């Protein structure tokens, strides 16, 4: 009789309608990075578009509902959800123009040709040698060629491309009544409806930046390590007071600071821990890693999963007769089947994402009772931060004596956990204001604040200030810098791995204080610990039916972020961080370039 | 105004809760009518004298 009576029966209608297209397609689509063929590349286009006609047709009818009559929590969101209309906002030519700019964003990325015009007879890409050039190249002007011809080349012709690109994507909120493109992506994470647990339009401004200065001597001790430890490999290039030129942190950007450790290690006497030389002699396949993982969920309370996993589906790759995508993203094909494509070896890091990608499938089985568009994380980020929290327990010297896979006599020492804390803050930790720069830039240039020649005024002087990276190369306006990431072209939240450090090690408090652990949180195991199960069973559960702001109080008993813990994971690194850094220079110097001579 | 019966969906690679089972259940019930189908619980051997 009411709006809420007929909001149920249409929204029923939708969700066994949406089991049925969504396992449909991607039936094929796990069929497309397994096999490449002509057969089912025809397949993309034949259903495909049948994931686009059906989203479009049900924002015919659903934009006339109201959101002011809907009393109860869960049609709302799901209603938001069903409604905002994404691209369809626009005209007819306006639209098809926006269709056939995304396929030139993608093509242009791995296909892109630059090479040197002194040796033209043999080229590069971004995927084969690239990797292997950049992995080694201890030299200068060897490296300093191939960050500059990746800016310059490829970002040529896509900068006046966007040009129209940040003109078409302020249509995009001002139909859907928002602001600019850029605060799309925060659309996701409003909750209203709540008394006193309400989220503001302005907060993830005022909480970022009131968290930015308690991680500011965080990265200050991260950030004198390197200028310390790099004095001997490069007398005349990396001044004391001075700052850090982009290109030699080991990386396309410097995003990830994994490769430049082969130089940066505090002890060469005592090694690296690796499981790789001793699994090899015990004679193990790639089945027996995916074996051991699964005792490890049955010792925290979680139940056992479906029996059709292992019978339906691959993991060793089937020769060289046929070309597979390797390439490891977990696959929800919906109505229960949940597998997975991976690229296998024994290796000590293929032990260590086996945890986050069992950390996906688990959370994947529990929302399954849920309707279809509340078939998500917490909020959009959740999906992929769900599985480091318990990789990092699968990490620790203290599982794997149970395990097996190191020796029952092993000496761990003050100075054996210093290369543990230093390799797990190269990635996660490290990286935190480079995720801050790039995403400030992201904002400000959506709202109207900056004209044409201020597009690229704004970009170096910000960077000398929060990374404090000054470029040795000085650009043009005909230059565009950011164009060159993977999350900038293919349309991608980069928001996600801000929080991925600030959701898992809050977390890591409130699960290994009911598992009752004594020491640091590094030592900490979930593992033999049923206290602490039934506090993960109650958030596996949920997904975006519950609201983010109240599923934070169900298990840290905080209702935001905290720098705290992560601190705390710090604590012994920061007694040994301060010893070290007392006769190096503390902060940098504005003033210092590396091209004024 | 929505038509109230909704497909299923039939597929061998589900996995274990959205297989289709098959359900049938036996109703007793007392009447005024005597009771008709009985029991057999295996039988002994036929023994003489």
């Amino acid at each position: 009789s009411t709006i809420e009576e007929q909001a149920k029966t249409f929204l029923d209608k939708f969700n066994h309608e949406a089991e049925d297209l969504f396992y449909q397609s991607s039936l094929a689509s796990w069929n497309y990075n397994t096999n490449i063929t002509e057969e089912n590349v025809q397949n993309m286009n034949n259903a495909g578009d049948k994931w686009s006609a059906f989203l479009k047709e049900q924002s015919t009818l659903a934009q006339m509902y109201p959101l002011q009559e809907i009393q109860n929590l869960t049609v709302k969101l799901q209603l938001q959800a069903l409604q905002q209309n994404g691209s369809s906002v626009l005209s007819e030519d306006k639209s098809k123009r926006l269709n056939t700019i995304l396929n030139t964003m993608s093509t242009i990325y791995s296909t892109g040709k630059v090479c040197n015009p002194d040796n033209p007879q043999e080229c590069l890409l971004l995927e084969p040698g690239l990797n292997e050039i950049m992995a080694n190249s201890l030299d200068y002007n060897e490296r300093l060629w191939a960050w500059e011809s990746w800016r310059s080349e490829v970002g040529k012709q896509l900068r006046p491309l966007y040009e129209e690109y940040v003109v078409l994507k302020n249509e995009m909120a001002r139909a859907n009544h928002y602001e600019d493109y850029g605060d799309y992506w925060r659309g996701d994470y409003e909750v209203n409806g709540v008394d006193g647990y309400d989220y503001s339009r302005g907060q993830l401004i005022e909480d970022v930046e009131h968290t930015f200065e308690e991680i500011k001597p965080l990265y200050e001790h991260l950030h004198a390590y390197v200028r310390a430890k790099l004095m001997n490999a490069y007398p005349s290039y990396i001044s004391p007071i001075g700052c850090l030129p982009a290109h030699l942190l080991g990386d396309m950007w410097g995003r990830f600071w994994t490769n430049l450790y082969s130089l940066t290690v505090p002890f060469g006497q005592k090694p690296n821990i690796d499981v790789t030389d001793a699994m090899v002699d015990q004679a193990w396949d790639a089945q027996r890693i995916f074996k051991e993982a699964e005792k490890f969920f049955v010792s925290v309370g979680l139940p056992n999963m479906t029996q059709g996993f292992w019978e339906n589906s691959m993991l060793t790759d089937p020769g060289n007769v046929q070309k597979a995508v390797c390439h490891p993203t977990a696959w929800d094909l919906g109505k229960g089947d949940f597998r997975i494509l991976m690229c296998t070896k024994v290796t000590m890091d293929d032990f260590l994402t086996a945890h986050h990608e069992m950390g996906h499938i688990q959370y994947d089985m529990a929302y399954a009772a849920q309707p279809f568009l509340l078939r998500n994380g917490a909020n959009e980020g959740f999906h992929e931060a769900v599985g480091e929290i318990m990789s990092l327990s699968a990490a620790t010297p203290k599982h794997l004596k149970s395990i097996g896979l190191l020796s029952p006599d092993f000496q761990e020492d003050n100075e054996t956990e210093i290369n543990f804390l230093l390799k797990q803050a190269l990635t996660i930790v490290g990286t935190l204001p480079f995720t801050y720069m790039l995403e400030k830039w992201r904002w400000m240039v959506f709202k109207g604040e900056i004209p044409k020649d201020q597009w690229m005024k704004k970009w170096w002087e910000m960077k000398r200030e929060i990374v404090g990276v000054v470029e040795p190369v000085p650009h043009d306006e005909t230059y565009c810098d950011p164009a060159s990431l993977f999350h900038v072209s293919n349309d991608y939240s980069f928001i996600r791995y801000y929080t991925r450090t600030l959701y898992q090690f809050q977390f890591q408090e409130a699960l290994c204080q009911a598992a009752k652990h004594e020491g640091p949180l590094h030592k900490c195991d979930i593992s033999n610990s049923t206290e602490a199960g039934q506090k993960l069973f109650n958030m596996l559960r949920l997904g975006k039916s519950e609201p983010w702001t109240l599923a934070l109080e169900n298990v840290v008993g905080a209702k935001n972020m905290n720098v705290r813990p992560l601190l705390n994971y710090f604590e012994p690194l920061f007694t040994w961080l301060k010893d070290q850094n007392k006769n190096s220079f503390v902060g940098w110097s504005t003033d210092w370039s590396p091209y004024a001579d | 105004c929505y038509f109230p019966l909704r497909s299923y969906s039939f597929r061998p690679t589900y996995g274990v809760g959205h297989q289709p089972y098959r359900v049938v259940v036996l109703s007793f019930e007392l009447l005024h009518a005597p009771a008709t189908v009985c029991g057999p619980k295996k039988s002994t051997n036929l023994v003489k004298n």
